[PDB]
């Protein structure tokens, strides 16, 4: 009996963990004789230490995590897919992790209550990554989207932050029931929700006239949930009020782990299942239109965090196109420009956290940088470069296979439509160059140096981003294994 | 007749969800209860479905979502607290600060 | 003549262990 | 793929269900009658 | 003035180890987690000047 | 026939939730929207869900929703607007799904047509089935702790989350 | 020649010098540190290059069973 | 409650115990899994010592910080283990001892 | 609303109901042409599709 849970052992340790954290906080910031210590650093080093050990568990038992299968069934379903997915993940957290001292103890945000949310959101996205029935995958789900409102409120005196909280909770709320909605409508009409069976029932189908409205409505409500979380547009609005919002590590957070946990469950519920061509068209779209709206919003911003969001909405675009094509390479390129994306925006983030010590708001405040700290200008203006897709910098591999994947499935105006907004891209991307090289500021501000995390974290993704074309095949290999598995 | 009725009851919840937030451009706790509305909505499909379908997935996510509306509504209802505690008004004008 | 800090001295412990454990962790592997 | 749900992975219930076809609450019912 | 600088420059090592380490503790601050906590953290006396010192 | 007694009453009681002046009201409202629920649950033969229908959305639910709005003392201008314009706007948004989705069931689940002739009869018996009959109850106790115990402790965790949420945005200590 | 160990022991010197220097440091600040990063960037290199080898190795099966799959086809 | 350890990829290596009892497992523990286990629960302390010395309770972290790495690393001997007699992991001596006793 | 009002408009949701119902009757009674129509457009489409596939 005990050996079945080897399945679920790195679940167990980290829930089992955060539950250790959550106690000790309490005891301890409630102590009058230790003078009510702020605990969000230690717990913060315990919680990281508590990802890693769970990140060595679960990637050192790879086969163990498939045993007993058929007990498990029902509940999830582990695979090389899911293994790699949530290693990603738990990469992904400890860097944000790892990212947020500078800011727990400046600021004095001394709540280790983020923390413990951080940890349970996680649990929440490593059980997406495995789910295999609507009912899991909804439960997950929601149990993320739960501690995201939260944390999203952390700053509960600040207009902002309250303001981030309240349109998250109920843009969250109202697209939760959508995708409740459709689930229903799915299950009244084939009998099932596990994956397998909807991909029996499904499969040889697809619209062959005597079509079920049912389950066409409740793939299309879904698919508008899942649109809503990977703020693909029209679905898109909340995400640029909330990124800026919320405190700047919550920012920081949202912008990776939960893409990551929702690409998995697109995949493993369309890919593996069988509407068809309306739902890749349905992306299709809504690629194109998040390509264009992201670049021509992102060129209005004055301010960082702004910039950064209506980014990452134009990314999703460009990562969705290859959903869309429904190939093998399709669904690596969409892959490999997760991890890129991933590694770029905690790049990124890592140089906003370190200039939010000095409160930077606008991208006019980065004027004369390259003079009072030029290795950094350098850094930023590298990410940016990046960003804009310039080879040979790693952010070039999403550019190539966009315009792979529309020169061969014939997309002439997809090709058009990513020329256009790359350069619009580009210029909004060398904007911030000229700001930190170019520009003459009758004022400046000087900015507090980094704290060493921040600093190997930057250093090390700053190789990644000008080395990786020199020796990208663990990726390539890793990504192609991946898109691989969800079929055999 | 009785699955069609059963199913229109439900779906007039549904849209009586939509149409409170189309009509509640001013009050957002109007707002939260048609949301609550739709969750109602869905939670009546899957109990119809399991009886029409003889099938215990539906009742077991019913509960399951039960559970999630009750923490979704305590926490919901904590954020427009602590709102309204920073604004002293409910006024959607005084949560309208972060734009463009 | 002696440290005092009981504390000090059980993470001095502790650290000591890890290096070790991890040579020997590394050498039979 | 061909025929992917033919993969031994995507039959998970054809081989778990047979298993816990004696469980009160799926049983069919001349199966107490008789046992 | 002179009251300030002679006590400062006449204090010991402890005592300067001391008020380093109380410096660094006060030098921020979270009210509403000490709102949260029901606590109200006071500057110790001596890190405080004499009034006679200040601006006003 | 009843059930289109239930279902006007849920029809006017959600349209006076989502377009009463007061929120007082609205919450109140709710409320009579819950028991016609229940109603058609105990139409359904789901008891269990009847009655806990009411002791988790009536009873814990709508009293906290009570509790919150009724110390806001919202005045009326601070949520006032008037809705005749929204009307085509309702029209379209509401005629759309009405028409795709009120009749989704139709071509899936087609009515039987009552004929003037008695059906009953043909109502076949199964007794095997009645000499140990499962309330709804334990139906779905025989199901929730063992073959599906993960979905109910996530959803624990949930519980969890809420709990922590509630306490860290808005406790003020004396 | 150009061995993966000179390659990881590099970028981990490189890697302690550009966190000093982004932290406005020294380059040399704290050397130990710059052994302990030559160290980790060494054993990261090789075993990123036998992680390589081994995730081949895998894909090599697994690109032969979608062969094989496909091929199932034309019987 | 009906159990199936039946996994999805087989054993490469032979299987000495398709289902090791807990007891058996803890057993099996070689000299490496004791040494996985001291160096996590060691860096556990240690981390919790030094993360807790600015808040001032150096000591209770050390003791929380080692209550995760003790439970961690009994997790991490304990999948090596159980995976060596279930023959999904390289276990020479585990078949040794098996082919011996 | 006043009470009488609830009580009027609770009538007119009845009679909304039971319109309903003639509705769903109606929508019943016409699958057989419904399916008559699908079968001749799936004829019509498939000499389409085996004459155009002659050339
Ligand atoms: C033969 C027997 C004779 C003996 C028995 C006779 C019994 C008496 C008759 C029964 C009662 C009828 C009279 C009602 C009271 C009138 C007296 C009075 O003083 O009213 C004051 C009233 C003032 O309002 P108030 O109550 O003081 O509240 C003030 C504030 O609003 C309070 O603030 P608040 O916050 O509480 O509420 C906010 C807001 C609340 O906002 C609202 O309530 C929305 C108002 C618009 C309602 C829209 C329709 C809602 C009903 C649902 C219908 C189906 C909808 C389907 C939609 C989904 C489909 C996609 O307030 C309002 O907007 C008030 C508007 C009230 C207007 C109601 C109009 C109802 C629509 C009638 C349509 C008729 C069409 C007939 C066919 C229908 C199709 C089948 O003014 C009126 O006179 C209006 C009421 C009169 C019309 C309503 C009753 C209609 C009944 C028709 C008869 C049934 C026909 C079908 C028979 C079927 C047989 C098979
Ligand atoms: C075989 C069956 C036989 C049945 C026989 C009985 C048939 C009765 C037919 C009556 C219709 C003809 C009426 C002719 C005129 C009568 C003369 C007259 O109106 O003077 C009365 C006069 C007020 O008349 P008014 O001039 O029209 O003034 C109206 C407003 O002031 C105007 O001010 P406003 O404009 O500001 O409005 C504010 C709002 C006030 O704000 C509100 O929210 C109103 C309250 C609604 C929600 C309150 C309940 C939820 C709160 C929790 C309560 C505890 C929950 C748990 C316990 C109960 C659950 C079982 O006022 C209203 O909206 C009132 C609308 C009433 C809707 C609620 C009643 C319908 C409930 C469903 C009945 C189902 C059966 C009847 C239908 C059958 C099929 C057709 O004074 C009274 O009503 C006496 C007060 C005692 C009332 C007790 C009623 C029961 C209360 C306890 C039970 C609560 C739950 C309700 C039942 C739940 C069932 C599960
Ligand atoms: C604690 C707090 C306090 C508040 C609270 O809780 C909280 O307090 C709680 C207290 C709750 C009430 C409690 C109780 C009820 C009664 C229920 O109402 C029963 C209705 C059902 C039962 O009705 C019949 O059931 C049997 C017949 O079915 C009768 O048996 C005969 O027939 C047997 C067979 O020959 C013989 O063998 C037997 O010997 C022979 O006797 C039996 O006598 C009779 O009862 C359902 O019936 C219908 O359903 C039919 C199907 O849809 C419909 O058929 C139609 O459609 C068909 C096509 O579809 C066409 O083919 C048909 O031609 C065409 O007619 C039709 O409309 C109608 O029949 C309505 C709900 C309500 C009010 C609750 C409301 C909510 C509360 C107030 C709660 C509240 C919240
Ligand atoms: C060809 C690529 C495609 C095009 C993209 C080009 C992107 C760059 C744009 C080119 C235009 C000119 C760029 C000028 C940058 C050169 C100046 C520079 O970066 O110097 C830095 C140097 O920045 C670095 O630190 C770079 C370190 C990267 C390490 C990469 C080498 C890896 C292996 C080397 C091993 C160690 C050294 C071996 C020999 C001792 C000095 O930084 P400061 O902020 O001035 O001061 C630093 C503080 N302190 C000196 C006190 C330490
Ligand atoms: C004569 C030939 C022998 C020469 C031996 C040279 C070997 C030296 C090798 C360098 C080791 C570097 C280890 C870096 C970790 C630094 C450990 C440390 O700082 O000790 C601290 C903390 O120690 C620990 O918490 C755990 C690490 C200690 C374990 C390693 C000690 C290295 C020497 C071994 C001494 C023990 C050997 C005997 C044990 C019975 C003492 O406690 P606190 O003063 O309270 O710490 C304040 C915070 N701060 C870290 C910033 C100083
Ligand atoms: C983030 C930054 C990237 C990190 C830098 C590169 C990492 C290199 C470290 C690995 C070196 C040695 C690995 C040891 C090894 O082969 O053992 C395996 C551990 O794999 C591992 O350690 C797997 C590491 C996987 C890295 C993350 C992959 C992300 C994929 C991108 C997709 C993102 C989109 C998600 C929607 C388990 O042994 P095994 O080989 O038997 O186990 C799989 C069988 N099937
Ligand atoms: C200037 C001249 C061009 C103006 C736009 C031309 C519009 C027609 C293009 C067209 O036919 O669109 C099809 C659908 O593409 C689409 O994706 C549809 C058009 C784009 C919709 C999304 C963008 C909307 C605008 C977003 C920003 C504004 C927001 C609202 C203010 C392309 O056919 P195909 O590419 O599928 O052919 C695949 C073949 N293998
Ligand atoms: C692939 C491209 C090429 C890459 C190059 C690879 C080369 C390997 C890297 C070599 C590293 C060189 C330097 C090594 C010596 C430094 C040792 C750190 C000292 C230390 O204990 O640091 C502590 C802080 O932790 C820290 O600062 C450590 C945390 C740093 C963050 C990184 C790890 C986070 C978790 C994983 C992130 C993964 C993200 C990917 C998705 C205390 O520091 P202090 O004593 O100065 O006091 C700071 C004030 N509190
Ligand atoms: C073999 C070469 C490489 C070996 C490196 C040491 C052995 C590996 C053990 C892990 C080392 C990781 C890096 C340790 C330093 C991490 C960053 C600590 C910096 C920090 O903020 O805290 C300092 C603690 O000092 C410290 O943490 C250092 C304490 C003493 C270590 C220095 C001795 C290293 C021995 C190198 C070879 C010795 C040859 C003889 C055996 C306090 O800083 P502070 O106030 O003390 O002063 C600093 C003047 N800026
Ligand atoms: C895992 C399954 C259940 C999960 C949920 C429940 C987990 C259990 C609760 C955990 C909460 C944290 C407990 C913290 C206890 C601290 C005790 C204390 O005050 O210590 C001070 C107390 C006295 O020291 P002082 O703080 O200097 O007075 O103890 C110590 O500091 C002892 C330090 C030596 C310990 C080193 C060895 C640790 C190995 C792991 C055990």
């Amino acid at each position: 009996m005990f050996n079945l849970f080897l399945a679920v052992f790195p679940e167990i340790f980290i829930i089992n963990a955060t539950f250790i954290l959550l106690i000790h906080g309490v005891v301890f910031s409630t102590s009058k004789k230790y003078d009510y210590p702020p605990l969000a650093s230690n717990v913060g080093w315990l919680g990281l230490l508590s990802v890693l050990i769970t990140l060595l568990l679960l990637a050192a038992g790879a086969p163990l995590l498939t045993i007993a299968h058929l007990f498990w069934n029902n509940l999830f379903r582990r695979d090389n897919f899911t293994y790699f997915c949530q290693i990603f993940l738990l990469l992904s957290t400890a860097g944000t992790i790892s990212m947020c001292f500078d800011f727990f103890d400046q600021e004095r945000f001394d709540a280790f209550e983020f923390i413990v949310l951080i940890l349970l959101s996680t649990c929440g996205m490593l059980f997406m990554i495995s789910a295999y029935d609507l009912i899991a995958m909804y439960l997950a789900i929601e149990l993320q989207s739960l501690c995201f409102y939260v944390i999203a409120a952390s700053k509960r005196k600040s207009e902002f932050s309250t303001e981030a909280g309240l349109k998250y909770l109920i843009l969250g709320a109202f697209s939760s029931g959508i995708l409740l909605f459709g689930c229903s409508m799915i299950y009244g009409s084939t009998g099932a929700t596990h994956f397998d069976q909807l991909a029996k029932i499904l499969t040889g189908y697809e619209i062959t006239g005597a079509r079920s409205s049912g389950i066409f409505m409740g793939i299309l409500f879904i698919a508008v949930g899942f649109l809503f979380k990977i703020t693909a547009v029209p679905f898109h609005m909340w995400a640029p009020d909330i990124y800026e919002g919320s405190p700047t590590p919550v920012t920081a957070f949202l912008s990776i782990a939960p893409k990551i946990s929702i690409f998995a469950n697109i995949l493993r519920v369309f890919i593996y299942g069988s509407y068809g061509a309306t739902l890749q068209q349905i992306f299709f779209f809504c690629s194109i239109a998040s390509m264009i709206l992201g670049a021509l919003a992102a060129m209005a911003q004055t301010k960082v965090k702004r910039l950064l969001a209506y980014s990452s909405i134009g990314h999703v675009g460009y990562i969705c196109i290859g959903f869309s094509c429904g190939t093998i390479e399709g669904i690596q390129s969409l892959l490999i420009g997760i991890f890129i994306y991933a590694l770029m925006t905690m790049d990124a983030f890592a140089i906003v956290l370190a200039l939010r010590q000095t409160r930077v708001k606008y991208i006019a405040d980065l004027g004369a940088l390259a003079k009072t700290n030029p290795i950094l200008a350098i850094t930023f203006s590298i990410t940016m470069f990046s960003y804009a897709g310039i080879p040979p910098l790693a952010g070039f591999c999403s550019k190539f296979y966009l315009f792979f994947a529309a020169l061969g499935c014939g997309a002439y105006f997809l090709a058009l439509v990513g020329v256009v907004t790359s350069v619009i891209g580009c210029f909004y991307y060398i904007r911030l160059v000229k700001r930190m090289f170019f520009d003459t500021p009758r004022t400046w501000i000087l900015y507090e140096p980094m704290d060493r995390n921040k600093s190997l974290l930057l250093a090390m993704t700053s190789f990644f981003i000008t080395l990786f074309l020199l020796y990208p095949s663990p990726l390539f290999s890793v990504t192609h294994q991946m898109a691989l598995s969800l079929y055999l | 007749m009785d699955l069609i009725k059963y199913f229109t009851f439900s779906m007039i919840i549904f849209i009586l969800g939509i149409w409170g937030i189309l009509l509640n451009r001013r009050n957002i706790l109007i707002m939260l209860m048609s949301i609550e509305l739709m969750l109602l909505a869905v939670n009546l499909n899957f109990l119809v479905f399991s009886v029409s379908l003889d099938d215990m997935m539906g009742q077991v996510f019913a509960l399951l979502v039960l559970t999630v509306a009750a923490a979704e509504s305590a926490i919901g209802l904590a954020i427009f607290v602590i709102t309204f505690r920073v604004r002293g008004t409910i006024a959607v004008e005084f949560i309208n600060s972060i734009q463009g | 003549k002696v440290s005092e800090d009981k504390n000090r001295n059980y993470a001095v412990v502790a650290g000591v262990v890890a290096i070790v454990g991890s040579i020997g962790w590394y050498l039979k592997a | 793929p061909y025929g992917f749900w033919t993969f031994e992975r995507h039959n998970a219930q054809l081989r778990w269900d047979p298993q816990i076809s004696q469980v009160a609450g799926r049983r069919d019912p001349y199966d107490d009658l008789l046992e | 003035l002179a009251q300030i600088h002679a006590s400062e420059n006449s204090k010991s090592f402890e005592q300067i180890e001391v008020e380093r380490a109380l410096r660094k503790k006060y030098a921020r601050k979270d009210e509403d987690y000490d709102s949260m906590l029901g606590i109200t953290r006071e500057t110790p006396p001596e890190l405080i000047l004499p009034d006679n010192v200040l601006p006003g | 026939m009843i059930l289109s007694v239930l279902s006007s009453l849920a029809l006017v009681s959600g349209l006076m939730v989502v377009r009463a002046k007061n929120p007082v009201h609205s919450v109140l409202f709710f409320i009579l929207v819950f028991c016609d629920t229940s109603g058609l649950l105990l139409l359904l033969g789901l008891d269990f869900f009847a009655m806990i229908f009411l002791v988790v959305y009536i009873g814990a639910i709508a009293v906290l929703f009570l509790f919150v709005v009724m110390m806001f003392h919202i005045q009326i201008a601070e949520i006032h607007e008037e809705v005749l314009r929204y009307l085509p706007v309702s029209g379209i948004i509401g005629l759309i799904f009405w028409w795709e989705m009120f009749f989704i069931l139709d071509n899936e689940s087609i009515p039987l047509l009552p004929t003037q002739r008695n059906t009953t009869s043909l109502r076949y018996t199964v007794y095997a089935g009645k000499v140990r009959s499962w309330t709804n109850l334990e139906t779905l106790g025989n199901l929730l702790y063992t073959y599906y115990f993960v979905w109910f402790l996530v959803s624990s965790l949930i519980l969890l989350v809420a709990m922590i949420g509630a306490i860290v945005l808005t406790m003020h200590r004396t | 020649p150009i061995s993966a160990t000179m390659v990881g022991a590099l970028l981990g010197l490189g890697t302690q010098m550009y966190s000093n220097a982004l932290r406005k440091l020294p380059y040399m600040r704290h050397p130990w540190e710059h052994v302990v990063g030559m160290g980790l960037g060494a054993v990261f290199a090789n075993q990123l290059v036998k992680w390589d080898v081994k995730l081949k190795e895998d894909l090599d099966v697994m690109l032969a069973k979608a062969r094989a799959a496909n091929e199932r086809r034309y019987f | 409650m009906n159990t199936d350890i039946t996994a999805l990829e087989k054993a490469q290596y032979p299987v000495v115990d398709r289902n090791p009892a807990f007891t058996k497992v803890v057993g099996n523990f070689s000299t490496l899994d004791y040494l996985r286990f001291s160096t996590i629960t060691g860096i556990s302390v240690t981390v919790g010592y030094l993360s807790g010395i600015k808040p001032g309770i150096k000591g209770p972290s050390m003791v929380t910080g080692g209550l995760i790495g003790l439970m961690g690393g009994f997790m991490y001997a304990y999948q090596n283990s159980a995976g060596r007699l279930m023959g999904f992991f390289p276990n020479d001596g585990e078949v040794a001892s098996y082919q011996k006793r | 609303v006043k009470v009488l009002t609830y009580f009027g408009m609770t009538l007119a949701a009845f009679a909304f109901w039971q319109s309903m119902d003639k509705v769903h009757v109606w929508i019943a009674l016409h699958q057989d042409e419904k399916q008559e129509r699908m079968e001749k457009e799936a004829e019509v489409r498939r000499v389409r599709a085996e004459l155009l596939r002659k050339a």
